[PDB]
């Protein structure tokens, strides 16, 4: 389980889970947002749920003048997340080379990115302790996402290559829906932390 | 071979800090809704809000023992 | 080729399948709650 | 040689987490259940989501126990 | 060598849990059948199960720390 | 050699959560017949059911550490 | 060699215990007290019996500490 | 080779410190909009900049682990 | 040899007991005298004959600590 | 050449003490602003004093672990 | 030699019994002063003497840290 | 040899206990000053002095941390 | 570590532009047609 980089500069299977949930991630936004209908249905109410959703956690950090830029933001960043800590739990396949296509939140330099790409925003459209608990935020959030997706994925790993070497299915299941549950706990918290942070900044 | 009971005490003061603190935010968030009835969505929201800020630190921990093991 | 991949994803196939006969009533049922909602905000 | 000490110590401080933990919620829960008697599902179903939620790293640290004496 | 001394700080720490908990769950039973003592059985059926789950946790950790023994 | 040093960290943890845990119990059970001074006999049954429940780990664990003493 | 380390944590670990236990009963029993001053008797004979509950494991804990001293 | 249980114990000991100071912080303010609900942004600032600071030391205690782990 | 730190542990570990027992009954004696200041008399006996029963076990582990430290 | 582990002991201890005094003191004034809201500048520059004090003395801890490490 | 780590372990044992429990007669008599502010002087000055029994054996732990260095 | 660690484990522990004890004193002060502002220089000269009276003892465990250190 | 950093930095700035133009200005369009209505 090596990390496998066919060039020296960048990991190659980060690049491949990186491109694979952006383009699932732009097919269920599209499919959600085929046609205009002022009756909801089908998926657009949940486009629309997930829409409000995030509205309203902006709502609850600060007033909707200042934080209503935010919501595509905050809408694509919570999708983005969730699908991107749902797929390291279906395939997570193993290939003769070191590994392929694992999950990319389970790396850590694609979590601490994001969230150092969170912080540049909310400086961008926004003292050594001020800026030590900046650097100190920061590196927690991507910690806290990175940390709480890839002890999961050793996991339900080291449960797969036990049921296969040698009757253990109900542990991973329970294991499995509890993962589940973490990815999409540590999108909202994920989301909430960075509206957070907007809104300290903003106002 | 020093590693591994490093990893090992890593992995279990995160557990018990974590197991802390999930502990007194849970257990104040069922006497929350224990005292009224009629909040407990918000209270499960910001109980769930609450175990993932008490659970994020440790588990940098347990990452961490996994890095020590490795070295 | 491995043997983790096919028994994995069969678990979580049969995963799915657990949470469709669980889960399929409640987000459906608030989905319609949220349709009705809107639909009685309108009409 | 020093994986069995990891291992116990492991699933030591686990099982101290879990039990400070679940002591506390179920604690609370059943004064609540002792203040309001007409909540008594609710409370304990929230109570079982806190026994999920504060042992799910002392499990971890179980199984990665099991990984520290196999080495 | 090192394995009783695992199967012992498993047991130690496994009782620690164990009493710090389900002491706070008797002792928060007590004061409420104190307040109430009309809620008898419904305090002791659950009291049970919270103590079930407190004691079950070290109890895999005492089975551990035998099979710990046995290496 | 270490199954001596083994048996006194068994028995001493296990004293130290017999300690808090019968600590917890007599204490609230204390403050409970301050309150309503008429339940004392119902209180004192559930306190020494609930000390019996609260160090019968402790004790399983001296009784485990003697072993341990000998192995 | 390590006896006298042995016993000498045996002794520390049920004195740590036994003076939390002793510190929690003895403290709500004189608020207790000081809540209502016609039950000091009753309040004293349950202190006392709380005082053995929680010393009766120290004293087991020292004894032994001195049977391991003599091993 | 005792650098890596040096980082070990060090973000053990930051994780359980900060386990415990956000377990306490998120405790007391679910208990807070628990009683007066229209106070959820007042009480939800100072949240965070509690969580700052109680994760903010053992985060250059993590920082500094790195450092441990090299030498 | 070793018996030098066994002696220091157990007069550490009984000062860590004595301090924590002390400080929670001399805490609540001075709740209870701002409950009620008029029974400070039978307030303070209570409270010494908790202080000798909360010391007395430190001390005894302190004069075996004199004789752990000649083995 | 334990200058590291003393170094990681004396920052990790630190942390823990700063983290439970920090997660006292914030969540007491979480409490103070929510059960009244008109006087939360008064209570924020007391807990950021308190927050400076029961922080100072682990800054210190720290560059004194510092020049273990030097040592 | 060892002896310097047995002192040391004495001293820093002794401060943190003397800081839990100094901490505790201190905060409690700040809500008994705060409370009824007409009695302070006398529950100050039996705070005081608490203080003092608090602390008094970490003193005795500090002089046989002396002795434990001189050892 | 032994001495640095000697000298970090005393200051460690000063810093924990110093942490918990300061963070219960002023906790409890802004709880006090929460509950009736009319009393903030009151309570904040006897919380000063009061924390002064706590760090006393870890201050001088930190000159013996030294004066182990240059051992 | 590795250096995807700066590749997945522009793909994520291309991705929300191309993905709010492309999909979410037609919905929060949406939003404030049916909230005007």
């Amino acid at each position: 389980p090596l990390v496998e980089f066919l060039g020296l500069t960048f990991n190659l299977s980060d690049m491949l889970m990186i491109t694979i949930t952006c383009l699932i991630v732009f097919i269920i936004a599209v499919a959600a947002t085929r046609s205009l209908q002022l009756r909801p249905t089908g998926m657009q109410n949940f486009m629309e749920w997930v829409f409000d959703f995030v509205r309203g956690i902006i709502n609850s950090t600060m007033d909707w003048q200042t934080g209503g830029r935010f919501l595509t933001l905050g809408v694509t960043l919570i999708m983005y997340v969730f699908v991107a800590n749902m797929l390291g739990l279906p395939f997570s396949v193993h290939v003769n080379g070191e590994l392929w296509w694992k999950s990319p939140t389970a790396d850590a330099t694609v979590t601490l990115t994001l969230a150092v790409m969170v912080v540049a925003l909310t400086h961008y459209y926004g003292f050594p302790l001020k800026i030590i608990e900046e650097f100190a935020n920061t590196l927690t959030l991507g910690l806290r996402l990175f940390g709480n997706i890839y002890a999961g994925e050793i996991l339900l790993g080291l449960l797969a290559s036990l049921g296969t070497h040698y009757g253990a299915a109900i542990p991973m299941m329970v294991w499995q829906a509890f993962s589940i549950f973490v990815g999409t706990i540590q999108a909202f918290i994920f989301t909430m932390l960075t509206m957070v942070y907007m809104a300290h900044k903003v106002s | 071979s020093l590693g591994v009971l490093a990893a090992a005490i890593a992995v279990g003061l995160g557990a018990l800090g974590a197991g802390i603190g999930n502990g007194l935010i849970v257990s104040r968030t069922i006497e929350g809704i224990a005292r009224q009835p009629e909040l407990r969505p918000v209270l499960q929201t910001t109980m769930f809000i609450g175990v993932a800020l008490v659970e994020a630190l440790p588990i940098i921990g347990v990452v961490f023992s996994f890095i020590y093991l490795g070295r | 080729s491995g043997g983790t991949i096919i028994y994995q994803l069969l678990m979580f196939i049969i995963l799915l399948a657990l949470l469709r006969k669980f889960a399929w009533q409640p987000l459906m049922n608030i989905m319609k709650q949220r349709e009705e909602h809107i639909a009685n905000e309108i009409d």
